[PDB]
């Protein structure tokens, strides 16, 4: 009931004046709040069946005004939008993991699929069923929530002349260090736990899989049974779904088989033996990897001297190299990182192409993405999160501020002139070419004799005098640095082993004259398709331009989604929870946008005992400021004078309070 | 504006060439221009009048060739350009004009080939951007380490650069002329001892061919000049590109020991061991002990088999009877020096110390003086 | 709100801190400051320009040091603030404004000193409070003693400072700028006489860890030079950092006799036996007596094996027959300053004696010369 | 019976030697000792296997050049022991053991080196008595001086030596290893940068007469290297002895001003000028006025156009503006030396402080050690 549906109307936006109104607003069981161009939508663990199909008719775009904010206004609005401007556009779902990210993403496929009246007929045409499987292949535990979102979901439904085509489905920005390498109190991707939960006899037999608790890909996390919610049950629904697919079980015998492998390839060690001139390597036992290579369908001595020995290979002819402990550890590690990366490739592409719509036709976006993370301890991959927020912070502010400005010049022509600071130059500080952090980070890669210490010291020497950059005082191996959403400050343990995704050409070259068909075309789909780098984080780079690139050749336009206390309970929430989930957000920014505005028919009518203040004015553009800022010698803070009057600055809202404080100290 | 930079290890004998951040340089060739010598009497076949190091490689037999780069110094720059304009265009197919490019140099080289070889990669191929960098830090770029001595042996030269944590120490810098070229002559002369004759250039790259297949450095010199005149067990044949078989004895390894005893060729100086141990005693002590456990190879000469252990002897011999010496032979002593320019060239905190167009042109070419080393 | 005091005992050629009410000293580092000398030629390690004590130390070859302090006085102020900032923070890890901080120094020392060392304490670090208190002092209290004379012999200065009961006489107090740097130099220049040639810093230290591991006092000079020179039983052997043996003979204890024969060096004053007399010989006649009674060592200089008997030896041959000398040493003559600065901070009473900074703020830095000694 | 001592300078590279009573050397002459390297095919002239510094200087191509006095230390014993017996009798064709003789030596030498040049010199020329005497002093001799300080820089060493009244001052002696034979070096190193290179001993020598016939001092560095590099006024050209014509440009000034400036070999000393001042600055202030009026030089390597207007300026600059400072540069700074050691031995006040075949008899070697200095 309580609509407070603009609040740019009050008398001053302040944060707590924010939180209250969300406040009264979820009190009220309103949800969704409808902020002009941006929407705001918090979990309400309550099982809300708004309406039905009827919430289109009720909830179209013909009474905005009067229409209650709600999720599905945009889908009206985004067929009004490209009906007149004759241009697509992009939606993002954006917000911390839990925060019904995938609910919304349902709720906003089940409306545009029932807004044409054609989904009861042609209902075969095999959209969302995939989604638990990428969910299964790109969700993991983290130490806030047991289902979070590590990679960024785009789904493209596609559109001809109203028809509702068939979608395509990506992923641009997988963290590949989670495979690897895990946090304490945290764990892998949920499907290998799934897998060797769900486990079938004749692969225990078959396939040696008997040390599921002691693989060092999975141990790593030190308590893999924190998320015994999830089952085997997860394992026989997922198989389900990948027979649905049209799946044979071959494919899915191989990409058990490749799990398999990387699952064995997580448990193998080297020793620092002794060898001509030097220590360099040795691999401890040969029997696991003969096994992987019995079920890889390829040489074991290939992958002897693909992970011990380094080839440097010319026309005239072909030097082999033996390998440092460290160099052999990062070899493996990159195989196992482009296996699982071509893996989960292979089966978008089969799924994209299963449902393949029709080419050069129209197209809406919905993208998921990650949240804003902050941690008690930061490492590489939050800090890669944290760039990808900065980055679609930058374009939300870029939207708000074109939606201020477009407001402005509505109102008088001679308002386009206001200017805005942007962030900018922290993403010149994370990735600037010269003598940014992530540059820094590659070029100690390469760097003989690096470590931890000589990166940050580095780090500290070429941004010392950088306003958001913040030496930490004590000799302590960390940094800080200034965010939208504040200070945050990571920790240099261990990055250098977190960017060695160097996979040499004879790799590629042995897994391509594999014996299994599968691995075989993978690999050579791959190096058809192949200017790049060798570091996770040049990767990362690439594919976040790759999505910048994407959302810019469309109109963005998004939705936020908050979180209550995360201890599940409906309808409760701490105030502090709620102002941290708006920092991280990023909504906070437009108040900086905003950097004040009244209409002065208020300032006339409620302000009747300012001076004995006659309330006989008609007028919005007469002359009643400079009237007391001359009478009373008011400092003339004002640039000029308005004719709605939107001059207002803070300093004479001040200036205001303190009169109304000391006049009012008659008796 | 990804553009990748092109790493040029122009050699004394061989040019290795490729772009940054590969792991081997995309083309190696000889630096060789050869001419015809004879007159042509098919009407149309008198066309082409030079070949480059591989065409020239091809036909040796009718056309004459000469290294521009001779001990190091580029003799002829005409030569030199025209090798320059072939790897460009002929070998990578790519424009110069669009790519920075590396070259690498010795280290106590006259300045006038600087100056020209700038002046030539600015005005002619209008290259962006270039640098010079001694061919033995590059070494050490490759072999990942930051403490050392470099030995890098070519073919022109064969020159010593201690450096300590990246500090280099310029007045321990020691450079000898006596490289693989000499010691390919020294072979051609030491084969009349059995009658064979090798007179011209394409008997001499034979010679050269012979020594890069058979010869090698023993552990003793006396033990094995008995060994082999004493029995047949060292004797090994070589077929010439005429079907004619050769037998070599003793002179398999008695063409590289001259590293080890330049005598045999008459220069005063002292052995390559001999060398790397005073420019060690031209260090500091702190220094002297990480100079003495880091010792390093590089360059083609240098890969004779059993090269390592004999010098690791004498310098053990050498050195005092309480330290560790351990000698660094990987197995990429040929173009180290490549892979360590790669390395550089790919750093992104290298971006700031090319030589722009503009600085060359408003400064002039003395720069390459200033900026490099 | 417990807060204990820092004690940084910056002495001449040592830093020696960590807080009060422990019974050693946290941290024990040189007080230098090194700047490297040659060209860096990797991209990327030529940032720190700068290394503390420890850092300085360990790489000696390729950069200068330079002692702040030279013979007490402090010469460079900025090498002197780098060193208690990084005292402060890289080694202690303890932000120096949450705690008092005292300082020692000599006795004769001159006020500017103490006004920009009071400054600098104030301005930059601003800490709390500061004291500065005279070595000698501070050495009685952790003898735990309360009369005799303190024999401070640093590698900077060598004072003395008698006390009766609490009470000082400060026109007794005699100050020799004569302390173990000196004897570090003029074994380097006695060292030439069998041929090693020590001129670098580097090198410099080296002969000072010589000096700190054989050099050694003796009861009769010339007795032991003819034992020296008759023999071979004083030969000692060392080794240098490349692995080089060094022999040294007589010039084992010619290298700390300066201490009681300064005009080796040329210094027209006396030994520090004769200091020592003439000091008592300054003071009343009862006082007298128990300064005769109550001879005490401190300083790292003192702790040559010997050093007692002799002093002793000189002291009875100066004294009247009749008397008990008896010369207390400790075997804390390192760092017993700083155990008697950590008593003297940890007491509860010396609360009302340190130097606040609002009494700075209003009455200037002359203070310091007030509230001290 | 008179009998006139000789005089024999055997200075580091040259050795100097004459009776008393004259005023110019008899006999001067390098002190090198030549070996043939090559195989000699006449039959009959393969005799004369080591020839002396004159007959080795006139066949400088078939054999090799060694100094047996390396840095003022004598290396070679054998080579030394040759060169005296020549200047002894092919030379002088004096009999030594009728004539007693006077040796130079300098300040800091080692020990060993005196006992065994008495021993040499008393048992195998069986000389009635010999002396050894530091240039210095012989120096002040010849300058008809009794106060100031030497600055005597040969090519094995470079020292200062100050005098007031004929009392020394040991304490303020210094003494630097960089000296000629490394400007000689420098320049070999420093002259490839136009091409040519000199490696061989004779290459060596004919780069020491380059030195010694071209470079100079100037007043200001910067300015000059502005002056060479702007023009081609300072250019000279010199003829090899094949008739091979090379040119100098700013390396004729840059190869003395090392003296000056020594961290150009990496040497971490201080030039001439900083050592001298800082000898005064260790000597009493009634001493350092009269060192400051009365600089004086010696040696063969103090011989370059316009050093003694450059040390003045720097003096001048180091020294207090009020002071006069005076650098005496007579035109004879080679065999200064011996023009002061011939007058002290013509002394017949001299004639009681010989060291006497008994004294050496009864008491050994070890008096040359209480006799001298
Ligand atoms: N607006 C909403 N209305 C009703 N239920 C919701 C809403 N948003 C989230 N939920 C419920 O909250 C639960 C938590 O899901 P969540 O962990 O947020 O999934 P995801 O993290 O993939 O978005 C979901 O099962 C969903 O049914
Ligand atoms: N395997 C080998 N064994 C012996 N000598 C070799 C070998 N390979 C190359 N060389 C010698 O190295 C010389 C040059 O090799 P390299 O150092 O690669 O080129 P550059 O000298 O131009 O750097 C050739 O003259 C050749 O004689
Ligand atoms: N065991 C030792 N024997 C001889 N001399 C020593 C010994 N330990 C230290 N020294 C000398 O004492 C000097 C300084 O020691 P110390 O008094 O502890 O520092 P500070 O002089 O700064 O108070 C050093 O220069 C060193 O030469
Ligand atoms: N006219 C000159 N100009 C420059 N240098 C000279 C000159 N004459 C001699 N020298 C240098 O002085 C060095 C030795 O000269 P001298 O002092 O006479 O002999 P010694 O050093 O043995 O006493 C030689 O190495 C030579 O380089
Ligand atoms: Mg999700
Ligand atoms: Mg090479
Ligand atoms: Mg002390
Ligand atoms: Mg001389």
């Amino acid at each position: 009931e309580d609509g407070v549906e603009d609040m740019t109307q009050l008398e001053d936006l302040q944060e707590t004046t924010v939180l209250a109104n969300l406040k009264t607003r979820f009190e009220r069981n309103l949800i969704y709040t409808y902020i002009g161009s941006i929407l705001v939508s918090v979990n309400p663990y309550r099982m809300f069946a708004i309406y039905g199909p009827e919430q289109v008719q009720q909830y179209s775009g013909r009474a905005l005004g009067e229409n209650p904010p709600h999720l599905f206004a945009i889908a009206n609005l985004a067929f009004a939008k490209m009906l007149d401007a004759k241009q697509n556009q992009c939606v993002i779902i954006s917000g911390e993991s839990g925060s019904g990210k995938t609910e919304a993403t349902k709720l906003i496929l089940r409306c545009l699929a029932a807004m044409n009246q054609r989904r009861d007929v042609m209902q075969q045409i095999k959209i969302l069923e995939a989604t638990p499987l990428l969910e299964a292949f790109g969700n993991a535990k983290t130490v806030r929530n047991d289902n979070s979102s590590r990679f960024g979901k785009f789904v493209e439904i596609f559109l001809e002349g109203g028809v509702i085509c068939g979608a395509i489905t990506s992923q641009y920005l997988l963290e590949k260090s989670r495979i690897v390498f895990q946090a304490k109190n945290e764990r892998n991707y949920h499907i290998f736990y799934e897998l060797l939960a769900g486990l079938p006899a004749q692969l225990r037999q078959a396939f040696s899989l008997q040390e599921a608790e002691t693989y060092y890909y999975l141990n790593q996390g030190g308590n893999c049974e924190i998320a015994g919610k999830s089952d085997a049950d997860d394992f026989r629904r997922l198989l389900a779904a990948m027979e649905v697919l049209g799946f044979t079980s071959e494919d899915q015998d191989s990409i058990f088989r490749i799990l398999a492998s990387i699952l064995h390839l997580g448990n193998v060690y080297f020793e620092k033996h002794e060898t001509d001139a030097q220590e360099v390597a040795s691999v401890v036992s040969a029997r696991e990897i003969q096994a992987v290579a019995e079920l890889l369908q390829v040489s074991p001595e290939g992958l002897q001297k693909a992970i011990t020995f380094k080839v440097t290979e010319t026309i005239r002819e072909k030097i082999f190299t033996p390998l440092t402990v460290e160099s052999a550890v990062d070899a493996r590690d990159a195989i196992a990182k482009v296996l699982y990366a071509l893996l989960f490739g292979w089966l978008i592409t089969r799924v994209n192409a299963l449902v393949s719509p029709k080419q050069d036709t129209l197209s809406i976006a919905i993208l998921d993405i990650y949240g804003f993370e902050d941690l008690s301890f930061n490492s590489f991959e939050q800090l890669c999160i944290n760039y990808a927020n900065e980055n679609l912070q930058y374009l939300f502010n870029k939207i708000v501020f074109q939606e201020e400005q477009e407001e402005y010049i509505r109102e008088q022509m001679d308002w386009r002139e206001i200017a805005f600071a942007d962030n900018q130059p922290c993403i010149n500080l994370i990735s600037l070419k010269p003598y940014g952090i992530l540059r820094i980070l590659d070029d100690q890669c390469c760097f003989p004799q690096a470590t931890d210490h000589t990166f940050l010291q580095k780090c500290h020497y070429h941004h010392g005098a950088n306003p958001l950059y913040s030496k930490p005082k004590m000799p302590l191996p960390e940094f800080t640095i200034k965010h939208y959403a504040g200070k945050v400050t990571y920790q240099v343990h261990k990055f250098l082993d977190k960017n060695h995704d160097q996979v040499r050409q004879d790799v590629l070259d042995l897994f391509v004259h594999s014996r299994t068909r599968v691995v075989a075309h993978l690999f050579s789909s791959h190096a058809a398709q192949t200017y790049k780098a060798h570091t996770v984080a040049a990767k990362f780079q690439q594919s976040l331009l790759d999505l910048v690139e994407k959302m810019e050749r469309c109109n963005p336009l998004f939705v936020r989604c908050l979180k209550p206390n995360h201890k599940k309970e409906p309808g409760l929430f701490e105030p502090d929870v709620m102002m941290a989930q708006l920092r991280y957000s990023g909504v906070l920014e437009t108040v900086r946008i905003r950097k004040v505005r009244l209409p002065f028919q208020v300032f006339i009518d409620r302000y009747r005992c300012l001076v004995a203040l006659k309330l006989n004015v008609p007028a919005d553009g007469d002359m009643c400021v400079s009237l007391l800022s001359r009478l009373c010698t008011v400092t003339p803070d004002m640039y000029r004078v308005g004719i709605s009057k939107l001059f207002l600055k803070e300093h004479l809202h001040q200036l205001l309070e303190s009169m109304r404080e000391r006049v009012q100290n008659r008796a | 504006d990804e553009t990748t930079a092109l790493v040029c290890d122009n050699g004394s004998g061989l040019v290795k060439a490729g772009f940054a951040g590969d792991d081997a340089p995309r083309a190696v060739f000889p630096s060789i221009v050869g001419r015809p010598r004879h007159q042509g009497v098919m009407v149309g076949m008198g066309q082409k009048d030079s070949y480059v190091g591989d065409e020239a490689q091809s036909k040796r037999g009718i056309l004459t060739l000469k290294y521009p780069i001779e001990h190091g110094i580029i003799t002829n720059w005409d030569d030199m350009e025209k090798i320059w304009h072939h790897t460009f265009y002929n070998e990578l197919r790519v424009a110069p004009e669009e790519h920075p490019t590396l070259l690498t140099e010795a280290p106590l080289n006259p300045k006038a080939n600087r100056e020209k070889m700038t002046q030539i990669m600015f005005e002619t191929f209008n290259v962006p951007a270039m640098y010079v960098a001694i061919q033995a830090v590059l070494s050490l770029y490759a072999s990942g380490r930051t403490t050392g001595i470099v030995l890098d042996s070519g073919d022109g030269v064969t020159h010593n650069v201690p450096i300590y944590e990246g500090y280099a120490l310029p007045h321990a810098i020691m450079r000898l002329d006596l490289a693989g070229r000499d010691l390919t002559d020294y072979l051609m002369k030491i084969l009349t001892e059995r009658g064979y004759s090798f007179v011209t250039t394409a008997e001499r790259e034979i010679v050269r061919d012979i020594k890069e297949k058979l010869c090698y450095v023993a552990l003793d010199f006396e033990n094995e000049m008995a060994t082999a005149a004493s029995s047949s067990s060292l004797e090994k044949s070589y077929e010439l590109p005429d079907g004619q078989v050769i037998t070599i004895g003793n002179e398999r390894f008695r063409c590289p020991e001259t590293l080890f005893q330049p005598s045999f060729i008459g220069m005063e100086s002292a052995g390559i061991h001999e060398t790397t141990y005073n420019s060690i005693m031209k260090c500091d002590i702190d220094i002297r002990k990480d100079l003495y456990a880091n010792n390093v190879m590089s360059g083609g000469t240098t890969m004779y088999p059993g090269i390592a252990d004999r010098m690791q002897k004498e310098i053990t011999a050498l050195a005092p009877s309480t330290m560790k010496i351990k000698i660094i032979a990987p197995p990429e002593r040929k173009y180290s020096v490549w892979i360590g320019g790669s390395i550089l060239a790919s750093l992104s905190t290298f971006q700031q110390m090319w030589i722009t167009k503009q600085e060359y042109d408003e400064a002039g070419p003395s720069i390459v003086h200033r900026k490099c080393f």
